């Protein structure tokens, strides 16, 4: 016996995320279908079960937000769970129940697991802001100036560095998908603080899916 | 809640114990599943101590109680995963843990390096603050970020990240601070607290 779960990639804010999970090798009956979800800041939590008969318990954290379907006929379970907010991104699993009582109980059979992400619906050009050069960088030398690409949507964003004239000491960091619903990504480059004043330094950000070009020219303080 | 400690790491040889401690902790019955990205998760112990179909012999545990514990003898390194305890409840019907990371090295372990930025004055033009702090540089990858204005510590508005390995083989991390330029102005300072293992490092910036 299988699982295999699927659903959008992406979902809107306060809309509605739907999922279904199919079954292969094997019937309906005799175990509870359940939805389960995993996110850091909420944890490992079982969102519901349904039975082939219809019926169905549900997580009374959520409840009211939730509505399990069903079908006998075709293999499968459906999650629906509207009113969708930022907590609500997560990875997404199906499993199964033995059942009986409820105690001793756990769940086998897991799906691989779907991954919703809770968006702006929107595409979104990024803002770009200098990160002016400080020390605590690899030593001296040295210093580390950036570029901050903050409220962009969607990805991916590439930042390169004086037009690619520049690769050593390059490190630009994953994204960060906000309550806002938009991504934010930082690249710093740590340079010999010698050439601070005299070499100048550009990031060069593209975001496509926006047709937006942003070079960033990063300057000391004063 | 059920508690668990947020990391665990182990040398290759060595033994790991998990401990679920919550509440009720749970009045007999406990479970572990496993966890790997993009995997599915696994159960690996039941009831207590009963070890599940394909479960090699240094997997065990049981509770004390009040406090189930997740045993790992002579570690190895397929056993690195997040691990979650779970107990039925009359009310809730499941209550998970915290989740703990088992990380098990992997090499030697590296400190992080924290980079802290202020707000550009550009942002603040645009009548937005954001604070970054960049972490590198470290082994394991589990790391806990934790804000301060002033002293108080600060929930609201920040953002930060899964640790990603990096070409280092090590790990990196961002988390960003939102703030209203009159927020980030009206304080005396911002700290970015940056927990990995037993350390911590705290950076701090200052409107000038």
């Amino acid at each position: 016996v299988q699982l295999q779960e699927s659903g959008p990639g992406v979902v809107k804010s306060s809309e509605t995320l739907s999922l279904t999970c199919t079954v292969s090798g094997g019937s309906m009956g005799g175990t509870y279908w359940s939805w389960l979800r995993l996110s850091p800041g909420k944890g490992l939590e079982w969102i519901g079960y349904i039975f082939h008969t219809g019926h169905t318990n549900y997580n009374p954290s959520l409840e009211g937000r939730v509505s399990i379907s069903v079908d006998t006929s075709e293999d499968q379970f459906s999650l629906r769970l509207r009113s969708v907010t930022a907590a609500d991104t997560a990875v997404y699993f199906c499993a199964s129940l033995p059942r009986g009582q409820l105690v001793n109980a756990y769940f086998r059979n897991w799906g691989r697991g779907t991954l919703v992400s809770v968006t702006a619906a929107s595409t979104k050009g990024p803002s770009v802001f200098p990160l002016a050069p400080s020390s605590k960088s690899t030593s001296g030398g040295t210093a580390a100036l950036g570029c901050l690409v903050k409220d962009y949507f969607p990805e991916p964003v590439t930042v390169s560095w004086n037009s690619g004239a520049l690769t050593s000491g390059v490190h630009t960091f994953p994204a960060v998908l906000q309550s806002s619903g938009l991504y934010s990504l930082s690249s710093v480059v740590t340079v010999p603080s010698s050439s601070l004043g005299t070499q100048t330094y550009i990031c060069n950000v593209n975001h496509k899916p926006s047709n937006t070009k942003v070079d960033k020219r990063v300057e000391p303080k004063s | 809640e059920l508690t668990q400690p947020p990391s665990v790491s182990v040398s290759p040889g060595q033994t790991a114990t998990i401990t679920c401690s919550g509440d009720k902790v749970a009045s007999k019955n406990v479970c572990w599943y496993q966890v790997k990205p993009g995997q599915s998760p696994e159960v690996v112990m039941y009831e207590n101590y009963k070890r599940p179909s394909g479960i090699p012999d240094r997997f065990s545990g049981s509770k004390s109680g009040s406090t189930a514990t997740l045993t790992i003898r002579g570690t190895q390194a397929t056993d690195e995963a997040d691990y979650y305890c779970q107990v039925w409840d009359s009310f809730s019907t499941f209550v998970f843990g915290s989740g703990t990371q088992v990380t098990v090295l992997g090499q030697p372990k590296a400190a992080p390096s924290v980079t802290l930025f202020p707000p550009s004055s550009e942002e603040l033009q645009a009548n937005k603050a954001t604070l970054v702090c960049l972490i590198s540089d470290f082994y394991p990858g589990a790391v806990t970020v934790a804000w301060k204005a002033d002293s108080s510590p600060v929930k609201a508005g920040v953002e930060t990240t899964t640790p990603s390995k990096q070409s280092n083989n090590k790990y990196a991390a961002s988390s960003y601070l939102s703030l209203t330029p009159e927020q980030w102005k009206s304080h005396r300072s911002y700290s970015c607290q940056v927990t990995h293992e037993g350390s911590t490092v705290e950076k701090t910036v200052a409107p000038t």
